[PDB]
DNA sequence: AGCGCAATCAGCTGTGACTACCT
DNA sequence: AGGTAGTCACAGCTGATTGCGCTG
C-alpha cells in the first residue's frame, strides 16, 4: 500500500505537476502514482515546494498591479 | 446565528416566561416572517381554535412552500399551539400569555415598561445624542483595540474572559495577554450590529456560568432595543443580577451611566440597533474613505493595500496580494464583499448594484486561486487481483465510512489513515476465511 | 430596505356621524378612530421601516391627524385624538357646503407621499398606498379633480383601497379598479377593525400570496359637463372630448379656442 | 465517438473554475451580457 | 512620508479644515488632484482642472489629476495668470495647499514667456524679452553649435540670434532641461508675409460641444500654438483638425501613417472645408496631382524622412516643399511621432504652429514625454466616461473572457519555452470553441463583427474553418477595398478577420462587436485602437485569452490604459448554451490531431 | 509584338517582446 | 549575478522591375 495525500485539481495542473515530475524541477520522482485524469497521488514529505511552485506559476502569469 | 435560531433551541418554559413581558413579543413578532405576522394579527382578537385545513385555505397553492415554513417556525416559537377540537379535528390557536402581553404593548394596558423618570426631576449631568454617539464609538473602539491588544485599551479582567470563553482570544501562557485567533479576525471584518449580535448572544449563552436568569436578560435586552434615544430610564426595579448585566453593558458602550450608584441610564443607538457609509468603491480597484479613526483604516488595510492617508479621506487600492494575504489570514472573499457593501457610500447606493461587479468578481476568483489544490491524506490500495474483490472491499470502506477516493475502472481506491488499519483487518479476515 | 407607507384617509363628515348617533347603532366616530388607530399601530408594528400618516377628511379642509403600551405607539395616538378633537371641536358649520373634500385629501396625501419618496435614501424604495374609508355619500361635483388626483396615483404606482361602510362609492370602485387597490363594502360596521387587518392590512407583495375577495362590480358611469350627474348614453364632443347630456349646436367647450 | 464527446465536454466545460463555484453553488440583468441572458 | 502602513500619510501637511464637505478637492505635496464627481460644482472644477493639469484616470466616482511642468506652462499660455490659477486651487481644497506645491506652480509658471521662438524668411530665429537670459544660456555648450557663422548678436530693436534649422530639436530639448521651455505661438490675424489662402468651412458642418472647448484652448488669445487633442476614433478627431485648419487660414499640411490615410483626409476637407479640388493635393507617389502650387497638401510619414535615394519627381516637389513656411502642420497618429525617422520629419519641414491629433496618447518606451518639446504641451484629453454619457459615442460593454488550455495543449505549452508557446495558447481549441460561439450568436442578431488577430499563422486556420472573408494583410489593395465594401452593406456576411492592419485609423464602417485573439505583448495603444473601432448598451468588445499562460498577464496589463479611461472588463467564464448546439472540435480526435499542426511550424 | 497600366519584389522602418553573452 | 543590442513576427511606406492586356 501507499501513504502519501491524494492531488484534486483541474486537468491543466495536473498536466502541469506530470510535467514537473519527469522534467526534475524538484529534484526528484516525488509524483508516484496517477489514478485519475483530474486526480494524482503525491508524498506528504514535500508538499510545501509544489504549492511554491504552483504558486510561482500562478503569479508570474498574472501581472499584479502593486 | 440570528434571534430565531437561538429562541428556538431554548426549552418550552423559558418561552412561556419570555412572553410574559410585552417587550419580548414586539421583538419575537417582528422578527416573524411576512406572512406570519398577517396570521398573528389575524388571530389576535380570536378565542376560538381555528381549524388547520382553514389557515391552508388562505394562501394560493403555488405559495404553499412559504405557508409550511411560516407555520413551523410558528410552532417552534411556540406562538401557538396545536389544540385536540373536539369530532377529531386540530384546532390552532396563539398562546394567551403571548396573546395577551401583544394586545397589552399594542393597545395599552398595565404598567409602563419604565417605572418613571420624572420622580428624580431632570438630570443635573444629562449628556446630548451626539455626546452619547461618541461615547458609543469610543467605546466600540477601545473594545476592538484591546482585541488587537494595543497597551491604550485597558478593560476589566471578565471581559478579556468572555472573549477567552468565546474563542477569539486564547490565552497559553498566564500572564502575558492572550493572542487573537482567525476567528477574531472574521468577526472584526463583520459589520458592528451583527457584532454586537454575536456578543450578546455569546453572553446569554455564558451566563449560566456565572448564574443569571436568562429570562429576565433578553427581557431587559429587548426592553432595550425599543427604547427612545436620548431618553433616560430609571434603574430601580431591577434584580441585583440585573445591575451587574447592565454594569457590563455600560462596559460595552451600550448604556450611558455616569456613576455606578447613578439610578439613570441613557439607552445609546447600538442599544436601539442592537436587535436589528463612508466607503467609496471604484472600477479601478481602489478605495476611498471618508474616515478618520485608526479603527476603519486597520480594518480596510486587512484586505487593501493603502497609497494615500488624508486628513479625511484615505486612498487604498484592492491589489490581488492583498486579498490573497487577508484570505491567508482567514478572512473569506464573502465577508470582504459584506463589508464593502454595508461601509459603502450613500453615492454608491444609487447604483442598482451597490458594488460593481467587476470587483465582487475578481475579489471572489482571488479568493478561488488559494484553494485550486486539494489536499486529503490517505492510503492507496491498487493490487486487486479480482474486480469482485475490489466491490466487497469498497462497499466494506463505504459502510465504515472511510473512503475518500474511488476508481471502478482502474479498481484504485483510496482509505483515510484512520480507517486504514481497519481495512487492512478486514481484507485480512477474508483471506484467512477462504 | 421594504419601506411601506401607509396613508390612510378618514371620511369625517360631521353630518353623517351625527345622524349615525342619532340612530343610536353600535358604531359611532369614535370606534371607527379606534378601529384606524390599531390599524396603524399594527402596520407600525410589523416593520421598523414601515411609516404611517392619517388625513381626516371634512367639510371645511383636509386635517392631517399624524402604561404598558408602546412609546411611539402611545405618542402616534395622543398626537391623532388631539388632532381629531381640535378638528371636530372646531368644525362649525358656515354654508350649505355638506359633501366631503375626498379628492382635497387624496391630492394631499399624493403630495405627502411625493414628498416621503424624495425624503427616501436611494438604497431602499418606499411603496406607497392609501386606505380610504368611505361614510358619507359620493360627491359628483368633485368628479374631474378625482380623476385626476387617480390618474396621478396611477402614475407613480400608488395603491388605492376603499372600506366602504354604508353607501357605496361609483368614484372609489373607478380608483381601485385603475390603481389595483381592493375595493370592500363592511357588512357589519363593529368588524371594521378585523376587516381592516383581515384584508388591507398585508402589502401588495403580501395581497399575491393571500387569498383575497374578488373586485366588486366597478361602474364607469361618465359626469355631464353642464349637470354634473351620472349618465348612461351621453353626447362626447370629438374634439375637446366633453360629455354632454344632450346635443348642442354649438360646444360649450369648444368656444375657449377662437 | 459517443464517450469521446462526454469526455471531451466534462474536460472542456468544467476544467477550471467549475470544480469550486459549482460547489459554492449547491452549498448555496444590466450587467448581463445578451448571451447570458437567453 | 511615513510609513506605518505603507502609505504616504500627509495629514499634518494640509490640516486646514475651514467647511467641512464643501470643496470636491483634494491635493498632494509633491503632486495630485483628487476630484469628486457627486459634486454640483463638478462641471466647474472639471472645466479647472482640464485647463491647468492633466488626467491619470477618470473614473465614475473619484476623478485623479495631476499636475506637471507641462500641464502649468499650458494653463500659464491661456490668459491664465499665477495668482488665478493659485486663489482657484486653494479655493477648492478641503485640505489646504501645502507649501510644496505653491513653490513648484509658482517655479513653473514664471519662466513661460521668457524665451520665444519664431520663424520669419525661412529663418528660425530665437527672441527673448528679458537680455539677461541669453547670456545666462550663452555659456551652454550644446547651444554654441546652432548658432553658425559666430552670431555676431543679430542687433534689432529685445535680443535675438539665429539657430541651426536640423538643430532645433536638440536645443528644444535643453531649453527644458535649463528652465526655460521654448514657446511656438503663431499670431496667424497679422503675417501680411504669409499668402493666407480663402479656405472656408461650410456653414453646416455643426461641432459637439466638447470640440469646442478643444479649439477654443487651442488659441486662447487670438493665436495658435502647437499643442495635442486627444479625441476617441469615433468620436470627431478629422472635424477638429479641418476647423483648426479653416480658421488659421494658411498654407495647411497633413500628415498620416499610412497612404490610405490621406484620402480619408481628403475627403474630410472636400466634406468640411468647402476647397476646390486644384488646391487640394495628395503626395503620395500613386497620382502625383501636382502638388507644386497648392493650398492644402496632404501626405504621409516614411517619405518626408527617406534615408536613400528618392524619385526624381518626389525630389523636386521635396525640394518645393522644404523652400517656404506652412501654417498647422497636422500631425496624425501624433503617439507615434518620436521614432527614429518620424522625429526628423518635423525637424525637415518648416511650420509655425503644430497640431497633433490622437486617440491613444499611449506608447511604451516611456517616449511619450519626449513629445512634450517635440510639439507641445497634452492640450485636451477628452473624458470618455462622460463623452458616452452623452449618446454621442458608443457605450461599448467590455469583455475579458478567458478559455482553459487542453490538457494536450498545456503539456506542449510548458513544455517548450524558446517563442514556440505563443502558437499554443493562440490555437487553444477552447477559445477556438467561444469564438465561434460568439461569432455564431452574434450573427443571430444581426451584429457586424470585427474579428482582430495577430499571428496571421493562426489566423490562417481560424478563418478557413470558419469559412469567412479575412484580410492577411499583404494581400492587396483592391481585394481589401473590395471586402471592406462589401462587409458593410451585405447581410449575406457581417463578420471579418483582421491581422494587425486595423491597428490603425482607417474608414472602417460602424461596427459592434470585436472579438480579439492573441494581441501584440502589453500594447496599450493597440487595444485603445481596437476598442476604438466599435465606438462611433450600443455594443460591446470581447478579448479571449488562455489561462495559466502569458496572455493573461499581456491581457492584465494591456487593459490598464482602459480602466483609467473608465471602462470595466468584467470577466466572463463561462459561456451559456456552449454545449447547447454544435461547435468545432467537439471530440478529443481533432484536438490531439491540431497538436501535430500546430507544432508543424518548427521554424528553424 | 511595341506601349502602358497594373501586379510584384527590394530596401528601409515602426512596435512589441524574447534572448544570448560577460564585468 | 545583472542589462542592452540583435532578432523574429507582422505591418507600413516608397523605389524600381516585369508581365499581361491593347478599339467595331
Ligand atoms: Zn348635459
Ligand atoms: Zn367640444
Amino acid at each position: 500500500v501507499l501513504k502519501g495525500v491524494l492531488i484534486e485539481c483541474d486537468p491543466a495542473m495536473k498536466q502541469f505537476l506530470l510535467y514537473l515530475d519527469e522534467s526534475n524541477a524538484l529534484g526528484k520522482k516525488f509524483i508516484i502514482q496517477d489514478i485519475d485524469d483530474t486526480h494524482v497521488f503525491v508524498i506528504a514529505e514535500l508538499v510545501n515546494v509544489l504549492q511554491e511552485r504552483v504558486g510561482e506559476l500562478m503569479d508570474q502569469n498574472a501581472f499584479s498591479l502593486t | 446565528r440570528n434571534l430565531q435560531e437561538f429562541l428556538g433551541g431554548l426549552s418550552p418554559g423559558v418561552l412561556d416566561r419570555l412572553y410574559g413581558h410585552p417587550a419580548t413579543c414586539l421583538a419575537v413578532f417582528r422578527e416573524l416572517p411576512s406572512l406570519a405576522k398577517n396570521w398573528v394579527m389575524r388571530m389576535l382578537f380570536l378565542e376560538q381554535p381555528l381549524p388547520q385545513a382553514a389557515v391552508a385555505l388562505w394562501v394560493k397553492k403555488e405559495f404553499s412552500k412559504a405557508q409550511e415554513e411560516s407555520t413551523g417556525l410558528l410552532s417552534g416559537l411556540r406562538i401557538w399551539h396545536t389544540q385536540l377540537l373536539p369530532g377529531g379535528l386540530q384546532g390552532l390557536i396563539l398562546n394567551p400569555i403571548f396573546r395577551q402581553n401583544l394586545r397589552i404593548a399594542l393597545l395599552g394596558g398595565g404598567k409602563a415598561w419604565s417605572d418613571d423618570t420624572s420622580q428624580l426631576g431632570p438630570d443635573k449631568h444629562a449628556r446630548d445624542v451626539p455626546s452619547l454617539d461618541k461615547y458609543a464609538e469610543e467605546r466600540w473602539e477601545v473594545v476592538l483595540h484591546f482585541m488587537v491588544g494595543s497597551p491604550s485599551a485597558a478593560v476589566s479582567q471578565d471581559l478579556a474572559q468572555l472573549l477567552s470563553q468565546a474563542g477569539l482570544m486564547k490565552s497559553t501562557e498566564p500572564g502575558e495577554p492572550p493572542c487573537i485567533t482567525s476567528a477574531g479576525f472574521q468577526f472584526l471584518l463583520l459589520d458592528t450590529p451583527a457584532q454586537l449580535w454575536y456578543f450578546m448572544l455569546q453572553y446569554l449563552q455564558t451566563a449560566q456560568s456565572r448564574g443569571m436568569d436568562l429570562v429576565e436578560i433578553l427581557s431587559f435586552l429587548f426592553q432595550l432595543s425599543f427604547s427612545t434615544l436620548g431618553k433616560d430610564y430609571s434603574v430601580e426595579g431591577m434584580s441585583d443580577s440585573l445591575l451587574n448585566f447592565l454594569q457590563h453593558l455600560r462596559e460595552f458602550g451600550l448604556v450611558f451611566q455616569r456613576k455606578r450608584k447613578s439610578r439613570r441610564y441613557y439607552p445609546t443607538r447600538l442599544a436601539i440597533n442592537l436587535s436589528s457609509g463612508f466607503i467609496v468603491v471604484e472600477t479601478n480597484y481602489r478605495l476611498y474613505a471618508y474616515t478618520e479613526s485608526e479603527l476603519q483604516i486597520a480594518l480596510i488595510a486587512l484586505f487593501s493595500e493603502m497609497l494615500y492617508r488624508f486628513p479625511n479621506m484615505v486612498v487604498a487600492q484592492v491589489t490581488r496580494e492583498s486579498v490573497q494575504q487577508a484570505i491567508a489570514s482567514g478572512i473569506t472573499a464573502q465577508q470582504i464583499i459584506h463589508f464593502l457593501r454595508t461601509r459603502a457610500h450613500p453615492v454608491m447606493l444609487k447604483q442598482t448594484p451597490v458594488l460593481p461587479p467587476t470587483i465582487t468578481d475578481q475579489i471572489r476568483l482571488w479568493e478561488l486561486e488559494r484553494d485550486r489544490l486539494r489536499f486529503t491524506e490517505g492510503v492507496l490500495y491498487n493490487q486487486f487481483l479480482s474486480q469482485v474483490d475490489f466491490e466487497l472491499l469498497l462497499a466494506h470502506a463505504r459502510e465504515l465510512g472511510v473512503l475518500v477516493f474511488e476508481n471502478s475502472a482502474k479498481r484504485l481506491m483510496v482509505v483515510t489513515p484512520a480507517g486504514h488499519s481497519d481495512v487492512k483487518r478486514f481484507w485480512k479476515r477474508q483471506k484467512h476465511s477462504s | 430596505d421594504e419601506l411601506n407607507l401607509l396613508v390612510i384617509v378618514v371620511d369625517a363628515n360631521p353630518i353623517w356621524w351625527g345622524k349615525q348617533a342619532l340612530k343610536e347603532s353600535q358604531f359611532t366616530l369614535s370606534k371607527c378612530i379606534d378601529a384606524v388607530m390599531v390599524l396603524g399601530n399594527s402596520h407600525l408594528f410589523m416593520n421598523r421601516s414601515n411609516k404611517l400618516a392619517v388625513i381626516a377628511s371634512h367639510i371645511q379642509e383636509s386635517r392631517f391627524l399624524y402604561d404598558g403600551k408602546y412609546e411611539l405607539l402611545t405618542s402616534a395616538n395622543e398626537v391623532i385624538v388631539e388632532e381629531i378633537k381640535d378638528l371636530m371641536t372646531k368644525s362649525d358649520i358656515k354654508g350649505q357646503h355638506t359633501e366631503t373634500l375626498l379628492a382635497g385629501s387624496l391630492a394631499k396625501a399624493l403630495c405627502y407621499i411625493h414628498r416621503m419618496n424624495k425624503e427616501v435614501k436611494d438604497n431602499q424604495e418606499m411603496k406607497s398606498r392609501i386606505l380610504v374609508i368611505k361614510a358619507a355619500e359620493d360627491s359628483a361635483l368633485q368628479y374631474m379633480n378625482f380623476m385626476n388626483v387617480i390618474f396621478a396615483a396611477q402614475k407613480q404606482n400608488i395603491l388605492i383601497d376603499a372600506c366602504v361602510l354604508d353607501s357605496d362609492s361609483g368614484l372609489l370602485q373607478q380608483a381601485c379598479d385603475i390603481t389595483g387597490g381592493l375595493y370592500l363594502k363592511v357588512p357589519q360596521m363593529p368588524s371594521l377593525l378585523q376587516y381592516l387587518l383581515w384584508v388591507f392590512l398585508p402589502d401588495q407583495d403580501q395581497r399575491s400570496q393571500l387569498i383575497l375577495p374578488p373586485p366588486v362590480h366597478v361602474d364607469y358611469r361618465a359626469a355631464c359637463f353642464c349637470h354634473r350627474n351620472l349618465i348612461e348614453i351621453g353626447y362626447v364632443c370629438s374634439v375637446c372630448l366633453s360629455i354632454f347630456c344632450n346635443f348642442s349646436p354649438i360646444c360649450t367647450t369648444c368656444e375657449t379656442a377662437f | 465517438g459517443t464517450s469521446s464527446q462526454a469526455e471531451a465536454a466534462r474536460i472542456l466545460a468544467a476544467s477550471w473554475p467549475q470544480n469550486r463555484e459549482d460547489e459554492e453553488k449547491q452549498k448555496l440583468a444590466s450587467h448581463l451580457f445578451p448571451f447570458e441572458k437567453l | 512620508k511615513v510609513d506605518e502602513y505603507g502609505a504616504k500619510d500627509y495629514r499634518l501637511q494640509m490640516p486646514l479644515k475651514d467647511d467641512h464637505t464643501s470643496r470636491p478637492l483634494w491635493v498632494a505635496p509633491d503632486g495630485h488632484i483628487f476630484l469628486e464627481a457627486f459634486s454640483p460644482v463638478y462641471k466647474y472644477a472639471q472645466d479647472f482642472l482640464v485647463a491647468i493639469a492633466e488626467p491619470v484616470c477618470r473614473p465614475t466616482h473619484v476623478h485623479e489629476y495631476k499636475l506637471t511642468a507641462y500641464s502649468l506652462y499650458a494653463a500659464v499660455s491661456v490668459g491664465l495668470q499665477t495668482s488665478d490659477i493659485t486663489e482657484y486651487l486653494r479655493k477648492l481644497s478641503k485640505t489646504g495647499v501645502p507649501d510644496g506645491i505653491m513653490q513648484f506652480i509658482k517655479l513653473c509658471t514664471v519662466s513661460y514667456g521668457k524665451v520665444k521662438l519664431v520663424l520669419k524668411h525661412n529663418r528660425y530665429f530665437v527672441e527673448s524679452c528679458h537680455p539677461d537670459v541669453i547670456q545666462h544660456l550663452l555659456q551652454d555648450p550644446v547651444i554654441r553649435e546652432c548658432r553658425l557663422r559666430n552670431s555676431e548678436g543679430e542687433a534689432t530693436e529685445t535680443v535675438s540670434f539665429e539657430v541651426k534649422q536640423e538643430m532645433i530639436e536638440e536645443l528644444q530639448k535643453r531649453c527644458i532641461h535649463l528652465e526655460y521651455p521654448l514657446l511656438a505661438e503663431y499670431d496667424f490675424r497679422n503675417d501680411s508675409v504669409n499668402p493666407d489662402i480663402n479656405i472656408d468651412l461650410k456653414p453646416t458642418a455643426v461641432l459637439r460641444p466638447y470640440q469646442e472647448k478643444s479649439l477654443r484652448k487651442m488659441f486662447g488669445n487670438g493665436r495658435a500654438r502647437s499643442g495635442v487633442i486627444v479625441l476617441p476614433c469615433g468620436a470627431g478627431k478629422s472635424l477638429v483638425g479641418v476647423t483648426a485648419a479653416c480658421t488659421v487660414r494658411k498654407r495647411c499640411l497633413v500628415l498620416g501613417n499610412s497612404a490610405v490615410s490621406v484620402e480619408q483626409w481628403k475627403a474630410q476637407f472636400k466634406m468640411w472645408s468647402t476647397i476646390d479640388d486644384s488646391q487640394i493635393c495628395r503626395f503620395t507617389s500613386d497620382a502625383k496631382d501636382k502638388p507644386i502650387g497648392c493650398s492644402v497638401a496632404i501626405s504621409t510619414y516614411s517619405m518626408l524622412g527617406h534615408t536613400t535615394k528618392r524619385s526624381w519627381e518626389a525630389e523636386r516637389v521635396m525640394e518645393w516643399l522644404k523652400t517656404q513656411e506652412w501654417g498647422l502642420m497636422i500631425l496624425d497618429e501624433v503617439h507615434t511621432i518620436p521614432a527614429k525617422m518620424f522625429r526628423r520629419v518635423l525637424t525637415i519641414v518648416q511650420a509655425h504652429c503644430k497640431l497633433g491629433l490622437t486617440a491613444t496618447l499611449v506608447r511604451e518606451d516611456d517616449k511619450i514625454v519626449d513629445l512634450n518639446f517635440l510639439i507641445g504641451p497634452k492640450l485636451y484629453e477628452a473624458n470618455w466616461m462622460e463623452l458616452q454619457n452623452n449618446g454621442y459615442i458608443a457605450k461599448v460593454q467590455c469583455a475579458e473572457v478567458w478559455c482553459p488550455m487542453s490538457p494536450e495543449f498545456y503539456r506542449e505549452y510548458v513544455a517548450i519555452k524558446t517563442k514556440k508557446r505563443i502558437l499554443l495558447y493562440t490555437m487553444n481549441p477552447n477559445k477556438f470553441r467561444a469564438c465561434q460561439f460568439l461569432i455564431k450568436f452574434h450573427e443571430r442578431r444581426n451584429d457586424k463583427i470585427i474579428v482582430f488577430a495577430d499571428n496571421v499563422f493562426a489566423l490562417k486556420e481560424y478563418a478557413i474553418r470558419l469559412n469567412k472573408p479575412y484580410i492577411y494583410g499583404p494581400t492587396s489593395q483592391g481585394e481589401r477595398m473590395q471586402i471592406l465594401q462589401n462587409f458593410k452593406h451585405n447581410p449575406k456576411i457581417n463578420t471579418i478577420f483582421i491581422s494587425k492592419v486595423g491597428d490603425t485609423s482607417f474608414d472602417l464602417p460602424e461596427a459592434n462587436v470585436l472579438i480579439q485573439i492573441s494581441s501584440h505583448g502589453g500594447s496599450r495603444r493597440q487595444e485603445a485602437q481596437r476598442l476604438g473601432r466599435v465606438l462611433r448598451y450600443n455594443a460591446f468588445f470581447y478579448s479571449l485569452v488562455s489561462q495559466d499562460t502569458q496572455e493573461m498577464a499581456y491581457s492584465t496589463k494591456r487593459q490598464r490604459f482602459l480602466v483609467d479611461q473608465g471602462y470595466s472588463f468584467k470577466v466572463i467564464t463561462k459561456l451559456a448554451g456552449m454545449e447547447e448546439e454544435d461547435l468545432a472540435f467537439s471530440t478529443k480526435e481533432e484536438q490531439q490531431q491540431l497538436l501535430q499542426k500546430v507544432l508543424a511550424a518548427t521554424d528553424l
